[PDB]
């Protein structure tokens, strides 16, 4: 069964859902975001030194 | 059979028997009776149950219709079965029904 | 130079390097899709009322 | 498939058409318009029942204005001058 959900963009808070899968007894899904990486598509220019 | 009322938890109308049913009564004696759908449109599992006295019965059941207002006959007496019924996950089944 | 991005970026942002990224970032919502297998579900009638 | 829910109110109500169909609906608007129908040839009749009503007073002197107003409307607007 698929279960589709949208949450906040915010770590450390428990954002708990309730899964109704008709027919059958409910489900609690407790999730929380521990980290969110966002990596930049980069082109080197040049580089400096000494 | 005496004192009979129908409880529904739990329905989904769909080919195959996605309705619960729970019947209370009270019974003479000890015995098999007969269980039966008085309505045309809901189709019972169970052919035969045993009754005692005052005691309660589980029935697994089919429909098709969302509000379903059907009678049970259980022996020889009727009760009044109410059921809101709901859609199921799949559009299309891969067994036959009624 | 100063204060890198590290230490002056909005939402708490935290920089990491090689590859260049932004860790932990308060910003927007986020979709999450679940497919939980039939094994971990329970009919109704096999519950109580 | 196709999801018929109930309501509500309406709403859901045309979502059934997708459910068991093709048809169905059309013969319930069918319905709605004879409904109308009935509807608007009440009022028609109600009209000419006013005019009954306001007849006789249509000959002729003082004595409503009056009936008017109490008056339906028409009564009352002759009365007028």
């Amino acid at each position: 069964y698929e279960h589709v959900t949208v949450i906040p963009n915010t770590v450390g808070v428990p954002y708990k859902t309730l899964v109704n899968r008709p027919g059958y007894s409910p489900m609690v899904l407790e999730m929380e975001l521990l980290s969110v990486t966002l990596e930049p598509t980069l082109s080197l220019d040049y580089i400096t030194c000494e | 059979l005496t004192d009979m009322s129908c409880e529904v938890p739990a329905c989904t109308h769909s080919s195959d028997f996605g309705g619960v049913a729970i019947i209370k009564y009270a019974a003479s004696k000890k015995g098999k009776c007969a269980v039966h759908s008085m309505t045309n449109a809901v189709t019972i599992r169970e052919a035969e149950i045993e009754v005692e006295g005052n005691s309660q019965l589980q029935i697994s059941f089919s429909t098709a219709l969302a509000s379903a207002e059907f009678r049970v006959q259980v022996c020889s007496t009727q009760v009044h079965c109410a059921a809101e019924c709901h859609p199921p996950k799949d559009h299309i089944v891969n067994y036959p029904a009624s | 130079r100063g204060a890198s991005l590290q230490h002056t970026a909005p939402f708490g942002c935290q920089i990491a390097t090689n590859p260049v990224r932004a860790v932990n970032c308060a910003v927007g919502n986020m979709p999450i899709s679940i497919d939980i297998p039939e094994a971990a579900f329970t009919r109704v009638v096999d519950a109580p009322s | 498939s196709t999801n018929g829910t109930a309501h509500g109110h309406p709403h859901e109500i045309i979502l059934y058409y997708y459910e068991l169909y093709p048809t169905m609906t059309v013969v319930i608007v069918s319905v709605a318009s004879f409904v109308l129908l009935s509807m608007v040839g009440t009022a028609v009749g109600m009209c000419v029942c006013a005019r009954r009503r306001c007849i006789t007073p249509y000959e002729l002197t003082p004595g409503a204005t009056v009936p008017f107003l109490l008056s339906l409307l028409c009564c009352v607007r002759t009365t007028k001058a």
